[PDB]
C-alpha cells in the first residue's frame, strides 16, 4: 500500500503522482519525443497536496512513476482539546490526534466551534501524514 | 552598457498575452482570466552565445475599454508581437488593426504574429492560411502559452534581427 | 484645459517625460497620474484651439502625439456642433503643419495624417467634406517634383486608405479608383526615368507600396469604370516593366510581384464575358512567361512568382485556361515544372540548412497546390513523371536522394525536441502529399514500380538493420524517414481522403488494373499478397503480379517486418512514427481496397476483384491480418499516445460498416482481446483513458454484427456480463462507505465508469433501448456512488462525465418514457451534489478546479437535457441547485461562464413564461446574473443577455430596473453597439414609458450650454416620435436609433 506504481503515460492529468518523495496533483503533463523518430518522453508538474510547493520532473513514458493512495473522510467535530481535534466517524469512533490547522481554515474552526454550530471535517490523509483541509457546515 | 530591446505586445483581449508573459516568467499557467489595464512591463533575460539580452515586454491592454493610452505606449518600441486566439476568428481578423498602429506609430520593426491556444481541439484559423509572415521583418509562429509551445522562438527570431546574427542561439545559463 | 497658462503645457511635458521614462524606474502612481492627465486632456470640451497651441509652442514630441489623438478624438466627438468651415480650416491647418516642417517626428506625422483621414472620413458620413478636395491637394503637392512633398503625398494616401477600411463602398467605387490612377501614373513616370537619385528610389519604394496596398484592397467593385482601370493592357506590362526594373531590391521586388499576384487574382463579375478572361489571362501569361524566362529567381521573388502562377491556375477556370494559345500554354506548363524541381529541391535544401526564414517551402506548397488543382488522355505524363521523381528524391536519404545533402553531407544537425502540438507529416503536408499522389496517378505506369522497388529495398534494408541491432545510428533514423516518406506517398497515391463520404479506388488506379490485368497471373499475385514475411524477389513469377496489389503488398511487408520487430524484444529500436505511417496507411486500405462493391464501379479488374472481392478469402485474410496488427500494436505501443490512439481508431474503423463487422466478429483474436480487455490483464491496461473507451466502443460497436443467438449470448456475455458482475461485486463488498477510498476499489470503480463511457460512445440508431437500458442500471448505481465518493473529486467528476457521455449521445434517440427516467437520474445526481457540496469551504491545492470541472460538466448535461413534464422544468430544478456554486470566481474562467450565460439566456429567451414562477432567490440570482452580464464581463455575454431581455418583457420591477440599464449602455456611453441592445431598448421604452421619460428628462435637465440641449431635444423627440407606443413599430425605431447613435454618439 501507501503508492502503487504506473506506467508514467497512463497517468491522468487529473490524478495524482508522486515527485521527488511528495504526493501531488498533477496541474499539467506534456509529452515531447527528441528525433522524429524518437520516443515518448512526459514531462510532469504537480502540487504539493498538503504544503502546495510545485515540483516538476521529466522522465521518458513506459517508465513506472509511484502513485500515492489518497484517502478523504468526513469526521463530525465534537471537541477541539487544548489544540486537538476531537473527531467523530460515522460509526462511533473519536480521534483526537489531528492538531488543528494553520490559516483562515482553523480560524474558522475556532470560530464555528465557539458558536455552537454543527461542523463537518474533512480529513486528507495520503502517505504517511493526515490533515484536516474541508469544513461543511447546514 | 546592458543589451536590452522594447518589446510590445498586443493583440485582442483575451487572447493569452499576459499568459504568454506570465507563464514565460514564473512558469505558472494561470485559467483563471484577469483583463490587464493600461500595460504592465515585464523584464525578461535570455542567456546567448553572445551574451544575455532583456526584453522589457510590455504586456498591453486588449480590450479597448482598458486600452488605457493604447498606442502611445508603441512609441520607441523597437520590436513588437502580435497574438491571436487560433480558436476565434475574429481576432485574427483584427490582427490587421494592430499591425496598422504598431507601422504606423513605429515604422519597420519587427514583428511576430503568434497564433495561441493551438492545444484546443477546435482549431479556426489554419497555419497554412496565414500571409504575414512575406516580409524580411514579419514572422509567424504557433504557440501555446499552456504547454510552453515555441516560447522562444519569437524572442530568438526578434534578437536575431535586432542585433543582425542569424547564428545566435539560446543556451542555458 | 485652459489656453496660455504655463501649468498645462508643462503638465503635459512633465507626464510625457515621465511616461517615456524607464518604467522600472517610476512608480505606478506616477504613471497613472501622467497618463490620467493626457486622457483627461484629450477628453476636454474643444480643445482645439488649445491643441493648436501645443502643436505650434511645445518641443516634445510625445506631447504633440498626444495632441494630434486630441484634435482627432474631439473632431468626432464634436462633429454636429463644428461648421463646416472651421473643420476645413482645421484639415488645412494640419496638412500644412505637417507640410512645413519635414523633419518632424515620424509618428507625430503620422498621427496628425492619422488625424486629417479621420476628418475626411467623418466628412463623409455626413457628406460634409468630400475626397476631392484632399485628392486635388495631393494632386497639387505630387505635382511638384520635392521628393519629400511626394512621400508626404503618399503618406496623406495611405493615412486616407487605411481610415476607409455605405461609406467603405462609396470609397470603394469612386475615391479608391482615383487613388489607383494617381499611383499608376507616378509609378508610370518613375518607370520611365532612368537612375533615380536615392530620395526619388525612396519615393519610388513608397508608391510602390501604395499601388500594393490599393490593388489588395478587400473586394473591388466591378464597375466599367474599374474595368477600364484594370482590364487595360498598359497596367499589366507596367507592373511587369516596374518589376523588371526594381528586381534586384529584394524589397521592391516583393511589392511589384505582390501587385502583379493581385493583378492575377481578378475573378468576379468584373469580366463582362469569358472572352475577354481569355485575353487577360493570355496576356498575363505572356508577360509572366517573358519575365521568368530572361531572370535568375533568386530569393525574394520565389514566393511571389510561385503566388501568381497558382494564382493564374486556381482562380481562372479550365475552360478559360485551355483557350489560350497551346504553344503558350505548353510553356506555361513547362514552366510550372521546371520552377516546381527547382523550388523542391532549394527547398529540401532550406530544411537541413535549418534557415529562420523558409522562402522555397512557402513557393513550393503554392506550386503543388496549383498541380493539384490543375490536374483534378495524358498529356502532363512527362511532367508528372519530373514533378513525382523530383519529389521522391528531395524526400529519400543520401544514397539515392538530396534530403539530407547539402552538397557536403553533414545530415542536418541535433535531433531537435518536437511537441505532441507539433503536426504530424501527413497532415502538415497533406495538400503536397496529395498532389504528388494525383501526379502519381497520372503517370502511375512509371510511379508505381517506383515506389514498389523503393519499398522493397527499404525493406530488405530495415531487416538487415534490425537483426544487426541485436549483435550505424543516424543510418537507422535515415531509413526510417526514408520508409516514413515512401508510406505517405503511396497512401496518397492509391486513395482519397473524402472524410464524408465513401472513398472509391481512384479511377486512374482501377484503369491500370483493368488494361495491364491480362498479363498478371492472380495466383501468384495472391502468393506475393498473401505472404508479407518473404521477400517478393524470391517467389515463382513475381514480375507477373498486379502492380497495384504488390505496392500494397510492399507496405505489408514493412508492416510484417515491424511486427516482427515486435515478436522479439526489439520494440525500443522501432518508430512511433513509422507505425502511425503504417496504422494510417492500413485504414486507408481498409476503407477502399477491402470488401470492394461492384455497384460503385463500372468495371473492375480481376486482380483487385479476387483478391479484395466481398466474398473473397483475400478480404477475410485481410481483415484478420489488420486485427492481428492491432493486437501486437496494443500489446507493446502502450506509451506512444498517437500511435495507440491511431490503433484503436483502425480496429473502429474494421468494426464500423457491418459488411467488415461481419467478418472481423468470426476472428479468434477478437474474442480474445475481449476476453483480455475484461480481464484487465497487465499489457492492455497500461492504454490511457480515451484508447480504453475507444476499445470499449469498438467491442460493443462487434456485438451487433451478424451472429447466431448462441454466439450472441456467448458474446454479450463475455463483453457486457463482466461489466455487471465486477460493478454489482464491487458495491456488494459488504461495504457501504468505508472500503471505497482504497486503490483496489477506487481504480475498478474508475475503470467499470470508463468503460460506460465507452459504450454510451458506441451509440447508433439501432444500439439505443439496448444500450440504454443496459446504462441506466449503472446510472442508479451511480447515484449511490456520488453519495458515496463526496470528497472523492475526481470519481465525482467521472461520474458526472458518464451522464454526460449518455445524455449527450442517446437522448437525441429516445422516446418520452426513457427520456424521463434519464431527467430523473440527472436531477436525483444533481440533487446529490448539490447536498454534498452546498457549503462546503476548501482550503487550496486546486480546489477551484476541480469544482470548475464538476461545473462545467453538470452544465454541459444541463445542455444535452435541453437538446430535446414540461422538458424544461428539470432543467430549472437543476440551475436553481447549482446556482449557488456559482461564485464570481468560477465566472473567472471564461469556459465556464460562457456555457453558464448560454444556457440561463437560453432558458430566458426560450420558455421565458417559467421564470416568474420560479423561488424568490432562483428571480434573484437569475436578474443579478444577467445585470451583471450586461455591466461587465464579456461582449459575448452581454449580447447574450440583451437577447435575453427581449423575449423577457412580454416580476416587473426587475424589468423596469433594466431600463436603466439599457439607457446608460446606448445612450449614456460596455460600449457594443448592437442591433439586440436596439431592441430590447425598444421593447423595454415601450413598456415603461414613465420611467422613460423620467430618465430621458433627467439627462436633459443636467445639460450644461443649450446647443447641446437643441439638438439631445431633437433627437430623443425623434426617438418618441417613431416609437409611438414590435415589427413596422420597431422597424423604424431601430433605423431611428441608428440615427440618434450617429447624431447622439458624439455628444459624449
Ligand atoms: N487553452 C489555452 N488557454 C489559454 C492559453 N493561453 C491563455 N489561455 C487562457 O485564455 C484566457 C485569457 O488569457 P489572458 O492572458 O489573461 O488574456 P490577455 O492576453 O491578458 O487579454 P487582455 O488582458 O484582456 O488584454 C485565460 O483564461 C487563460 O487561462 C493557451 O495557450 N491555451
Ligand atoms: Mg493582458
Amino acid at each position: 500500500s501507501a503508492t502503487f506504481p504506473m506506467q508514467c503515460s497512463a497517468l491522468r492529468k487529473n490524478g495524482f503522482v508522486v515527485l521527488k518523495g511528495r504526493p501531488c496533483k498533477i496541474v499539467e503533463m506534456s509529452t515531447s519525443k527528441t528525433g522524429k523518430h524518437g520516443h515518448a518522453k512526459v514531462h510532469l508538474v504537480g502540487i504539493d497536496i498538503f504544503t502546495g510547493k510545485k515540483y516538476e520532473d521529466i522522465c521518458p513514458s513506459t517508465h513506472n512513476m509511484d502513485v500515492p493512495n489518497i484517502k478523504r473522510n468526513d469526521f463530525q467535530l465534537i471537541g477541539i482539546q487544548d489544540g486537538y481535534l476531537s473527531l467523530l466517524q460515522d460509526s462511533g469512533e473519536v480521534r483526537e490526534d489531528l492538531r488543528l490547522p494553520e490559516g483562515d481554515l482553523g480560524k474558522e474552526i475556532e470560530q464555528k466551534y465557539d458558536c455552537g454550530e454543527e461542523i463537518l471535517i474533512t480529513v486528507l490523509s495520503a502517505m504517511t501524514e493526515e490533515a484536516a483541509v474541508a469544513i461543511k457546515a447546514m | 552598457p546592458q543589451v536590452q530591446f522594447k518589446l510590445v505586445l498586443v493583440g485582442d483581449g483575451g487572447t493569452g498575452k499576459t499568459t504568454f508573459v506570465k507563464r514565460h516568467l514564473t512558469g505558472e499557467f494561470e485559467k483563471k482570466y484577469v483583463a490587464t489595464l493600461g500595460v504592465e512591463v515585464h523584464p525578461l533575460v535570455f542567456h546567448t552565445n553572445r551574451g544575455p539580452i532583456k526584453f522589457n515586454v510590455w504586456d498591453t491592454a486588449g480590450l479597448e475599454k482598458f486600452g488605457g493610452l493604447r498606442d502611445g505606449y508603441y512609441i520607441q518600441a523597437q520590436c513588437a508581437i502580435i497574438m491571436f486566439d487560433v480558436t476565434s476568428r475574429v481576432t485574427y481578423k483584427n490582427v490587421p488593426n494592430w499591425h496598422r498602429d504598431l507601422v504606423r506609430v513605429c515604422e519597420n520593426i519587427p514583428i511576430v504574429l503568434c497564433g495561441n491556444k493551438v492545444d484546443i481541439k477546435d482549431r479556426k484559423v489554419k497555419a497554412k492560411s496565414i500571409v504575414f509572415h512575406r516580409k524580411k521583418n514579419l514572422q509567424y509562429y504557433d504557440i501555446s502559452a499552456k504547454s510552453n509551445y515555441n516560447f522562444e522562438k519569437p524572442f530568438l527570431w526578434l534578437a536575431r534581427k535586432l542585433i543582425g546574427d542569424p547564428n545566435l542561439e539560446f543556451v542555458a545559463m | 484645459a485652459a489656453l496660455g497658462p504655463p501649468e498645462v503645457i508643462a503638465q503635459l511635458e512633465n507626464a510625457a517625460k515621465v511616461l517615456m521614462a524607464p518604467p522600472s524606474m517610476v512608480s505606478n502612481e506616477q504613471r497613472q497620474h501622467a497618463e490620467h492627465i493626457f486622457l483627461s486632456f484629450r477628453k476636454s470640451k474643444s480643445p482645439f484651439a488649445v491643441c493648436r497651441h501645443i502643436l505650434e509652442t511645445s518641443k516634445v514630441d510625445y506631447v504633440l502625439f498626444q495632441a494630434a489623438t486630441a484634435i482627432m478624438e474631439a473632431v468626432v466627438r464634436e462633429w454636429v456642433l463644428l461648421e463646416k468651415g472651421s473643420i476645413e480650416s482645421l484639415r488645412t491647418f494640419l496638412l500644412t503643419y505637417v507640410l512645413q516642417r519635414p523633419n518632424l517626428q515620424k509618428y507625430v506625422r503620422e498621427q496628425i495624417l492619422l488625424a486629417v483621414a479621420v476628418i475626411v472620413k467623418r466628412g463623409s458620413l455626413d457628406k460634409s467634406i468630400d475626397c476631392k478636395s484632399i485628392f486635388h491637394e495631393v494632386s497639387q503637392l505630387i505635382s511638384s517634383g520635392n521628393p519629400t512633398v511626394q512621400t508626404l503625398a503618399c503618406s496623406i494616401l495611405t493615412a486616407l486608405l487605411s481610415e476607409f477600411s455605405n461609406c467603405k463602398r462609396v470609397f470603394q467605387e469612386e475615391d479608391l479608383r482615383q487613388i489607383f490612377m494617381l499611383t499608376v501614373g507616378v509609378l508610370q513616370e518613375f518607370s520611365r526615368r532612368e537612375n533615380l537619385s536615392a530620395q526619388m528610389s525612396s519615393v519610388f519604394q513608397r508608391y510602390l507600396a501604395l499601388a500594393n496596398q490599393v490593388l489588395s484592397w478587400n473586394f473591388l467593385p466591378p464597375t466599367e469604370s474599374w474595368r477600364e482601370a484594370l482590364l487595360d493592357s498598359r497596367v499589366m506590362e507596367l507592373f511587369f516593366t516596374v518589376h523588371r526594373k526594381i528586381r534586384e531590391d529584394s524589397d521592391m521586388a516583393q511589392d511589384s510581384l505582390q501587385c502583379l499576384a493581385q493583378l492575377a487574382s481578378l475573378h468576379g463579375p468584373i469580366f463582362p464575358d469569358e472572352g475577354s478572361q481569355v485575353d487577360y489571362l493570355a496576356h498575363f501569361i505572356e508577360g509572366l512567361l517573358n519575365t521568368i524566362n530572361g531572370i535568375e529567381i533568386e530569393d525574394s521573388e520565389a514566393v511571389g512568382i510561385s503566388s501568381i502562377i497558382s494564382n493564374l491556375i486556381t482562380v481562372f477556370p479550365r475552360n478559360v485556361l485551355t483557350a489560350i494559345p497551346s504553344e503558350l500554354f505548353s510553356s506555361f506548363v513547362n514552366c510550372l515544372t521546371h520552377l516546381t524541381c527547382s523550388f523542391g529541391r532549394s527547398a529540401a535544401l532550406e530544411e537541413v540548412l535549418d534557415k529562420d526564414d523558409m522562402v522555397y517551402m512557402e513557393a513550393y506548397d503554392k506550386l503543388l497546390e496549383s498541380w493539384l488543382t490543375l490536374v483534378r488522355k495524358g498529356f502532363f505524363t512527362q511532367h508528372a513523371v519530373q514533378v513525382f521523381n523530383s519529389y521522391i528524391q528531395c524526400h529519400l536519404a543520401a544514397p539515392d536522394g538530396t534530403r539530407n545533402l547539402t552538397a557536403n553531407g553533414v545530415a542536418s544537425r541535433e535531433e531537435e525536441e518536437i511537441s505532441e502540438l507539433q503536426e504530424d507529416d501527413r497532415d502538415q503536408f497533406s495538400d503536397q502529399l496529395a498532389s504528388v499522389g494525383m501526379l502519381g496517378r497520372i503517370a502511375a505506369e512509371h510511379c508505381m514500380p517506383l515506389l514498389t522497388s523503393l519499398l522493397e529495398e527499404r525493406v530488405t534494408r530495415l531487416h538487415g538493420q534490425l537483426q544487426r541491432h541485436q549483435q550505424d545510428n543516424k543510418m537507422l533514423d535515415d531509413l526510417y524517414e526514408d520508409i516514413h516518406w515512401l508510406i505517405l506517398v503511396t497512401g496518397y497515391l492509391l486513395a482519397d481522403d473524402t472524410q464524408g463520404e465513401t472513398p472509391l479506388i481512384p479511377p486512374e488506379i482501377m484503369e491500370y488494373s483493368i488494361k495491364h490485368s491480362s498479363e498478371v497471373d492472380i495466383n501468384t499475385t495472391l502468393q506475393i499478397l498473401g505472404s508479407p514475411g518473404e521477400k517478393a524477389s524470391s517467389i515463382p513469377g513475381y514480375s507477373r503480379t498486379d502492380s497495384v496489389i504488390r505496392l500494397l503488398s510492399a507496405v505489408l511487408r514493412v508492416s510484417e517486418v515491424e511486427s516482427r520487430a515486435i515478436r522479439a524484444d526489439l520494440t525500443h529500436l522501432l518508430s512511433p512514427q513509422m507505425g502511425k505511417d503504417i496504422v494510417w496507411f492500413l485504414k486507408r486500405w481498409a476503407k477502399t481496397y477491402l470488401l470492394v462493391d461492384e455497384k460503385l464501379y463500372d468495371q473492375i479488374s480481376l486482380p483487385l476483384s479476387t483478391a479484395f472481392g466481398a466474398d473473397t478469402e483475400g478480404s477475410q485474410w485481410i481483415i484478420g491480418y489488420l486485427l492481428q496488427k492491432v493486437i501486437s500494436n496494443l500489446s507493446v505501443w502502450s506509451s506512444e499516445q498517437d500511435l495507440a490512439n491511431d490503433t484503436v481508431q483502425l480496429l473502429v474503423t474494421l468494426v464500423e460498416r457491418r459488411e467488415r463487422a461481419n467478418l472481423v466478429i468470426q476472428c479468434e483474436n477478437w474474442w480474445n482481446l475481449a476476453k483480455q480487455f475484461a480481464s484487465r490483464s497487465p499489457p492492455l491496461n497500461f492504454l490511457s483513458s480515451p484508447v480504453q473507451r475507444t476499445l470499449m466502443k469498438a467491442l460493443v460497436l462487434g456485438g451487433f454484427a451478424h451472429m447466431d443467438t448462441e454466439t450472441k449470448q456467448q458474446y454479450w456475455t463475455e463483453v457486457l456480463q463482466p461489466l455487471q458482475q465486477r460493478f454489482l461485486r464491487v458495491i456488494n463488498q459488504e461495504n457501504f462507505q468505508q472500503m471505497c477510498q482504497q486503490e483496489e476499489v477506487k481504480q475498478e470503480i474508475t475503470a467499470t465508469l470508463e468503460a460506460l463511457c465507452g459504450i454510451a460512445e458506441a451509440t447508433q440508431i439501432d444500439n439505443v433501448a439496448i444500450l440504454f437500458n443496459f446504462l441506466m442500471d449503472f446510472l442508479n448505481n451511480c447515484i449511490g456512488l456520488m453519495e458515496v465518493y463526496k470528497n472523492t473529486p475526481e470519481t465525482v467528476n467521472l461520474i458526472i462525465e458518464v451522464f454526460v457521455e449518455v445524455a449527450h449521445k442517446q437522448i437525441c434517440y429516445l422516446g418520452e418514457s426513457k427520456a424521463m427516467h434519464l431527467y430523473e437520474a440527472c436531477l436525483t445526481l444533481l440533487q446529490v451534489y448539490s447536498k454534498n457540496n452546498l457549503g462546503r469551504q476548501r482550503i487550496d491545492v486546486t480546489a477551484e478546479e476541480e469544482q470548475y470541472q464538476d461545473l462545467l460538466l453538470i452544465m454541459e448535461l444541463l445542455t444535452n437535457l435541453l437538446s430535446k413534464v414540461s422538458a424544461a422544468d428539470v432543467v430549472l430544478y437543476g440551475v436553481n441547485l447549482i446556482l449557488p456554486l456559482m461564485s464570481q470566481d468560477l465566472l473567472k474562467f471564461p469556459t465556464l461562464c460562457n456555457q453558464y450565460y448560454k444556457l440561463i439566456t437560453f432558458i430566458c429567451e426560450i420558455f421565458p413564461e417559467k421564470i416568474p414562477q420560479l423561488p424568490e432567490d432562483l428571480f434573484k440570482s437569475l436578474m443579478y446574473s444577467l445585470e451583471l452580464g450586461m455591466t461587465s464581463m464579456s461582449s459575448e455575454v452581454c449580447q447574450l443577455c440583451l437577447e435575453a431581455l427581449t423575449p423577457l418583457a412580454e416580476l416587473f420591477l426587475a424589468t423596469r430596473h433594466f431600463l436603466k440599464l439599457v439607457f446608460d449602455m446606448l445612450v449614456l456611453q460596455n460600449t457594443e453597439m448592437t442591433t439586440a441592445a436596439g431592441e430590447a431598448f425598444y421593447t423595454l421604452v415601450c413598456l415603461y414609458q414613465a420611467e422613460y421619460s423620467e430618465l430621458v428628462e433627467t439627462l436633459l435637465s443636467s445639460q450644461q450650454d443649450p446647443v447641446i440641449y437643441q439638438r439631445l431635444a431633437d433627437a430623443f423627440n425623434k426617438l418618441t416620435a417613431s416609437s409611438t407606443p414590435d415589427r413596422k413599430q420597431k422597424m423604424a425605431f431601430l433605423k431611428s436609433l441608428e440615427e440618434f447613435m450617429a447624431n447622439v454618439g458624439g455628444l459624449l
